[PDB]
């Protein structure tokens, strides 16, 4: 258990779906066996298997390291990961990584200028994606596209010029743990336990983080986690049985992180 | 965004041969003359006698980024452009020079477009937008009053790609990136129909006398007859293999005449199996135009990516092409040497050429050295960015920026610039004097100079000062004194410009906190500073203390004519040892 200091479950709900990531906890407690935001953490870290807990040691450290959530108001939990994940993919780049290895994969995006029709193709990495709203289908195949226009043109090989085009991705590798994200600008978003993935790696439902209420900055997040299921928020910790999920797909209440670890 | 940057492009006084590729054609048939309209901002003229050896005429030279239409008009007495600049300037086709331009257009301007009889001409563009303009307002419009009647229409969802206006001045029809047709009347403005059909990018439109029916060729590859008459299509016909971006007809209205990405050149005929394998073009099509010297159209020139642009005439038909009117090589790979003053370019012939960017000019050709290894033969200094390149026009264009224009400080020893004492020297700021300098403004004596002090950029090379994409104003180094050019540079040189040309202000200086320790010091100094002069300086905590001291950062030993940013951009606040 966390204690809440006043709208910081943005934090306290990602730590907890990041704990029971079994591969990352593990790389984690071997870090502290040899002060930034990593040692921070670590310090945490150390302390909950040990034996309700608050981690003002952390939040100190967090909100004097960057300055987006050292206000009363709530944040984006999605923020904060993709901020915890790559302000650790480069404290460690420093001293690929052990978090590269875990989360890190690779995606497609096509781009094809409109003066030439050149399908133009690059890659580029990913510790977590983003996505909008089936989940079986957006992993396995592509994106839908999405113009590139006022000042948004693309450049182009064939054109040496930055002209019109069309974009959309499509995962090129997958990672040992997909940390996944869904779109806020809610649904009905259906989200199985285990997932037929792109050699098929299909992958357990291991951790999740849902959101309650109707816009990304004013509400309330909490933890679903893998138990040896339990359901996590800030000072309680209650087991729920697996069933209680689909509860989760006005406030019509959705989820929001899915993390999936391997069958492997 | 509405904030102003300052361009220039490095080029000889006269291009005579197209630097990049072509995206239209126009042909005189009076005066036996071509005009193609370059992917380099360049209109150039041709004459297409069998006599002439060079048949090169002349160079239309006002625009900045991709010329992407052009429009003959009262017999070739008056030309019009549309550009990738915004602007859809209007000429004297005849003697060769701009009589005015349109800023109306908020993003590329890509597709023109002409009604003979009731002389009335649309542009259309990126922007979503369809402008029109009756001929004879435009012909008398100048570069200071260019403030017209203009007729505006409106519908279009997404990004024009093309347009075309009935022979009669009564029907205008647009294509864009909606695979729909939309349909307007242009004395009225009003629209006419929708045009459901395509599956894709429609970059050609062509009418019939009449505009009863037309044709429509796109990027899935199917040319499309409609017959406005009914609103409905009456025939598809795919000959093509990929997008079809150009077309033109026989007077008949009967035979039509394609090109796309294929770069096989069909012909065939509704009457639509009876298809006549013309050519197999190096490269892909951008557009064509047929001679109309004699029906049965005798010959169609052909433009396309490719610099050159040839003629061909009426399993292949023919093989080899009946014309060429040659082309330049585009430069389409570039680096920057890290002194920060100087390029080595690489062209489509492969030619390696080293350039001087401040002097605005060609150092030398290397014929063909291998590029990556040329890079090589490598100085180990820093200087901070102040420009950056394009090369979307085939040409060296350079730009510059308020926000790191004036980063760049070196020592005029160090820039070459000869010294009877060694005075600090802001790079883009003897530019922007040395574009600007036949300007009068610029005339300023503080406590009559003239220029910058150490160089000139050569008097035939174009000064652009572009928004962020609009160009707002462009001229030629020599012509920035002219009474007419210097109204309309009071109009647009930004003040950030002005404060160092014409007030002879100069910028800040960047200093460096740096930590020294063999007890650290806190020392500050200029960012050029060399490391001899901190030696210097550890004597008294003037030649004795180059034998004496030793600097070091990253216990590794420090060349005392380096200056403090090459070190913390290289070996690494700062810090150095000494011993």
């Amino acid at each position: 258990g966390l204690v809440n200091f006043g709208n910081t479950c943005y934090c306290n709900s990602v730590l907890q779906a990041l704990y029971f990531c079994r591969p990352f906890r593990e790389k984690v407690l071997a870090y502290k066996s040899q002060e930034s935001l990593l040692t921070c953490l670590a310090d945490l870290f150390h302390s909950i298997a040990t034996q309700v807990i608050p981690p003002k040691k952390f939040i100190t450290r967090l909100r004097k390291e960057n300055e987006l959530f050292d206000n009363y108001m709530q944040q984006d939990a999605h923020e904060f990961l993709n901020y915890l994940l790559n302000t650790i993919a480069d404290i460690l780049q420093e001293e690929p990584t052990w978090v590269h290895e875990i989360f890190q994969g690779t995606l497609t995006n096509e781009t094809r200028c409109l003066t030439c029709e050149t399908i133009s193709s690059k890659d580029e990495d990913f510790l977590d994606l983003s996505v909008d709203v089936s989940i079986t289908h957006c992993l396995r195949g592509f994106s839908n596209t999405e113009t590139l226009c006022s000042e948004y043109k693309y450049y182009c090989e064939e054109c040496r010029s930055k002209q019109e085009a069309h974009k959309r991705m499509k995962v090129k590798k997958l990672p040992m743990i997909l940390a996944l994200h869904l779109k806020r600008f809610s649904y009905r978003v259906v989200f199985p336990l285990e997932l037929r993935l792109f050699p098929d790696r299909m992958y357990d439902l291991v951790a999740v983080v849902v959101h309650c209420g109707s816009g990304p900055n004013r509400g309330h997040y909490i933890a679903i986690v893998k138990s040896h299921w339990l359901l996590f928020d800030d000072d309680i910790v209650e087991k729920i049985d697996a069933q209680a999920i689909e509860e989760f797909y006005k406030n019509s209440e959705s989820g929001y992180i899915l993390f999936y670890q391997s069958r492997d | 965004r509405r904030k102003v940057q300052v361009s220039y492009v490095i080029r000889d006084e006269v291009e005579k041969y197209n630097r990049n590729g072509v995206n239209a054609l126009q042909l005189d048939p009076a005066l036996n003359r071509l005009f193609t309209a370059g992917r380099d901002s360049i209109i150039r003229i041709w004459s297409v006698n069998q006599h002439k050896q060079d048949p090169y005429i002349a160079s239309m030279e006002h625009h900045t980024d991709w010329v992407n239409d052009i429009v003959l008009c009262c017999n070739g007495k008056t030309l019009i452009s549309a550009s990738s600049d915004t602007t859809v300037k209007v000429w004297n086709a005849h003697k060769g020079f701009c009589m005015s331009t349109l800023r109306t257009h908020k993003d590329y301007v890509k597709a023109l477009a002409y009604a003979k009889d009731k002389e009335l001409v649309a542009s259309a563009g990126l922007d979503r937008q369809i402008f029109l303009w009756d001929v004879n307002t435009l012909t008398a419009l100048t570069a200071s009053n260019n403030t017209v009647t203009t007729s505006s229409l409106s519908g279009n969802k997404d990004s024009i790609y093309s347009l075309a206006m009935n022979q009669l001045g009564t029907i205008i029809v647009s294509g864009s990136t909606e695979k729909v047709l939309r349909v307007w009347d242009p004395r009225t403005c009003a629209k006419l129909m929708k045009l459901k059909g395509h599956t894709d990018n429609v970059k050609a439109l062509l009418l019939n006398r009449d505009g009863t029916q037309c044709l429509s060729g796109s990027s899935d590859g199917t040319i499309r007859l409609w017959s406005l008459g009914q609103q409905r299509c009456i025939a598809t016909y795919r000959v093509h293999d990929e997008g079809v971006w150009a077309l033109q007809v026989n007077d008949a209205f009967t035979h039509v005449y394609s090109g796309g990405r294929d770069r096989k050149i069909y012909c065939t005929d509704l009457r639509p199996d009876i298809r006549v394998l013309i050519c197999e073009e190096k490269a892909p099509v951008l557009k064509m135009e047929l001679d109309r010297s004699a029906d049965p159209p005798p010959a169609i020139w052909v433009a396309t990516t490719k610099s050159t642009v040839n003629k061909w005439t009426l399993t292949p038909l023919c093989t080899q092409p009946d014309q060429v009117i040659k082309g330049g090589a585009s430069i389409i790979q570039c680096h920057i040497l890290n002194d920060k003053r100087h390029i080595l370019t690489k062209d489509t012939n492969n030619n390696v050429a080293y350039w001087d960017v401040l002097k605005a000019c060609k150092v030398e050709d290397l014929g063909k050295v291998d590029f990556e290894d040329e890079i090589k033969k490598f100085k180990m200094v820093y200087v901070p960015n102040w420009f950056s390149v394009d090369l979307k026009t085939g040409m060296l264009t350079i730009t510059l920026d308020e926000s790191d224009c004036f980063a760049a400080w070196v020592s005029a020893k160090d820039a070459g610039f000869s010294s009877p004492s060694d005075p600090k020297l802001n790079l883009g700021g003897l530019l922007l004097q040395a574009l600007l300098e036949y300007w009068p403004r610029t005339h300023v004596n503080p406590m009559v100079q003239k220029g910058n002090g150490y160089f000139q950029v050569p008097p035939h090379t174009p000064v652009i000062f572009g928004e962020a994409g609009r160009t707002l104003f462009r001229l030629l180094c020599r012509d920035s004194g002219g009474e007419t050019e210097s109204m309309l540079l009071n109009e647009t040189v930004p003040q950030w410009v002005i404060d160092i040309t014409v007030d002879k202000n100069m910028p800040k200086f960047n200093k460096i906190p740096f930590y020294l320790q063999p007890k650290k010091d806190r020392l500050s100094a200029s960012d050029m500073l060399q490391v001899r002069k901190v030696m210097e300086h550890v004597y008294e905590k003037a030649v004795l203390a180059e034998e004496k001291i030793e600097l070091l950062c990253q216990d590794q030993v420090l060349d005392p004519n380096m200056d403090l940013r090459t070190v913390k951009h290289f070996i690494w606040d700062l810090t150095l040892h000494y011993r």
